[PDB]
């Protein structure tokens, strides 16, 4: 339903145990060294 | 050289507060991957928290809100602020730099904790003087008993260090009153026994109790 | 992880060919520290990564492994090699150590010798009483020790310790404390202090004179 100005996808590959910490609020190598997910989001983070 | 003198605790009341301190060589703390382990008398180690190179802290199930970590650029000088403290705390405590994955460590020497109740009473030192009865044509032992002293550690020196050769310093057992004990022998040729002047060192650093005693044969 | 250290006494003799086993519960890959802990002296990193050994080590200690089992090895067994060997993961945040493998090292028996040292005068006259035996240079660290109080026999008043097996003799010392009071060694003058060793010999006999 809704409409908005842009999507933004953002695509990287991570081992398994590290895909907890691409999120909001975590903490460790992933997300303090490499990325880091605003502490406010809408948005649907995905794995395969 | 990576030495640290991570000296810092000696003990407390339950429920008290006390401030470990760690120190630093070759490399700045702030800059490294540095942790905390705790090494329980006759247990494996265990461990309490850990600090990151960006300032992320992470702590141990049992520690979580009565134990901090901080780093401290100034003096490198890795700070663990113990806090809510309790009567099974007491253990061996290392500070530790781990460089992640390419492999090197500094494990310092580390430093004691033993928190309790009871309180501190400083050494009773006892001469042993040879017995007669030693051997003519062989070599006699002698050696100084340090009784009823409280707490870990003490040291034994004999000489001012002068004489390594044959110390056998047993280790602490607990008696029945809390208290703990320990005996030092050395074995040495008959003919400096009249010759050779000898003293034996107990040193209680929680105390500073300085106690030199004096032994001859009799 | 549930770290899992099969071997807990393993005694070889000099020169031999052991084997240490570290186990976990999940995959840790091969992110698995090997550290070795002397007696006293702060433990250090010998094979990290579980397949990296660090350099300056002398050149004997191998492990490999991946996933779940691990294993330890020692080439040459120097004498100058008695320690507690533990293994760590350093991946996963509840970071567990393992139980540690206390290894020693076996040799032929020793004739001991046996000293004993009277109380002081002072300690006597202070109301209390320290009588000591001393064993040394023994095989091994399990001995028969008793006491005889009024030719019956005695348990629950006597304590011993074991000093750790040295690094370039591999001998033993023993020491046994006993404690009474003013009242009850005014009162009793006979001690003695027996031990018999795993060396066929005549039993130790130890008198002395108050006098002297």
């Amino acid at each position: 339903d809704l409409c908005f100005t842009n999507v933004y996808a953002d695509s990287f590959v991570i081992r398994g145990n590290e895909v907890s910490q691409i999120a909001p609020g975590q903490t460790g190598n992933i997300a303090d060294y490499n990325y880091k997910l605003p502490d406010d989001f809408t948005g649907c983070v995905i794995a395969w | 050289e990576v030495q640290l003198v991570e000296s810092g605790g000696d003990l407390v009341q339950p429920g008290g507060s006390l401030r470990l301190s760690c120190a630093a060589s070759g490399f700045i703390v702030s800059r490294n991957y540095m942790s905390w382990v705790r090494q329980a008398p006759g247990k494996g180690l265990e461990w309490v928290s850990s600090i990151y190179s960006g300032g992320s802290t992470f702590y141990a199930g049992s520690v979580k809100g009565r134990f901090t970590i901080s780093r401290d650029n100034s003096k490198n000088t890795l700070y663990l602020q113990m806090n809510s403290l309790r009567a099974e705390d007491t253990a061996i405590y290392y500070c530790a730099r781990d460089i992640p994955r390419h492999g090197g460590d500094s494990w310092g020497q580390g430093t004691l904790v033993t928190v309790s109740s009871a309180s501190t009473k400083g050494p009773s030192v006892f001469p042993l003087a040879p017995s007669s009865k030693s051997t003519s044509g062989g070599t006699a032992a002698l050696g100084c008993l340090v009784k009823d002293y409280f707490p870990e550690p003490v040291t034994v020196s004999w000489n001012s260090g002068a004489l390594t050769s044959g110390v056998h310093t047993f280790p602490a057992v607990l008696q029945s009153s809390g208290l703990y004990s320990l005996s030092s022998v050395v074995t040495v040729p008959s003919s400096s026994l009249g010759t050779q002047t000898y003293i034996c060192n107990v040193n209680h650093k929680p105390s500073n109790t300085k106690v030199d005693k004096k032994v001859e044969p009799k | 992880i549930r770290m899992t250290q099969s071997p807990a006494s393993l005694s070889a003799s000099i020169g031999d060919r052991v084997t240490i086993t570290c186990q976990a519960s999940q995959d840790i890959n091969k992110y698995l520290n090997w550290y070795q802990q002397k007696p006293g002296k702060a433990p250090r990193l010998l094979i990290y990564d579980a397949s990296n050994l660090e350099t300056g080590v002398p050149s004997r200690f191998s492990g490999s492994g991946s996933g779940t089992d691990f294993t330890f090895t020692i080439s040459s067994l120097q004498p100058e090699d008695i320690a507690t060997y533990y293994c760590q993961q350093y991946d996963n945040l509840p970071i567990t150590f393992g139980q540690g493998t206390r290894l020693e090292i076996k040799r032929t028996v020793a004739a001991p010798s046996v000293f004993i040292f009277p109380p002081s005068d002072e300690q006597l006259k202070s109301g209390t009483a320290s009588v000591v035996c001393l064993l040394n240079n023994f095989y091994p660290r399990e001995a028969k020790v008793q006491w005889k109080v009024d030719n019956a026999l005695q348990s629950g008043n006597s304590q011993e310790s074991v000093t750790e097996q040295d690094s370039k003799d591999s001998t033993y010392s023993l020491s046994s404390t006993l404690t009474l009071s003013k009242a009850d060694y005014e009162k009793h003058k006979v001690y003695a202090c027996e031990v018999t060793h795993q060396g066929l010999s005549s039993p130790v006999t130890k008198s002395f004179n108050r006098g002297e």
